[PDB]
């Protein structure tokens, strides 16, 4: 968490539902935007931080 | 904590529509079972300070 890794996501389709179908993740925390609404939205670059 | 809202609903509200009900709202394939992942009880607070 010192040195957290960035991908930039871009030029691709975005599946978010796949990200909630798995019973997995023990929590799901979303801001400014509802998670079902997700799979209808597009975006100029997606940010994903690890 | 007196004070609450709905914050979720199967479908918004017409007109002077007035709903009471505490039924647990369901966001995915999870039965609402009375309590879980991607689902919900449909009340929230403020709690005013």
């Amino acid at each position: 968490v010192y040195a957290w890794n960035r991908k930039r996501i871009s030029n691709c389709v975005a599946d978010y539902s796949v990200l909630y179908n798995s019973a997995s993740f023990s929590t799901f925390k979303c801001y400014g935007v509802s998670p079902t609404k997700l799979n209808d939205l597009c975006f100029t670059n997606v940010y994903a931080d690890s | 904590y007196n004070y609450l809202y709905r914050l979720f609903r199967k479908s918004n509200l017409k007109p002077f529509e007035r709903d009471i009900s505490t039924e647990i709202y369901q966001a995915g394939s999870t039965p609402c079972n009375g309590v879980g992942f991607n689902c919900y009880f449909p009340l929230q607070s403020y709690g005013f300070q």
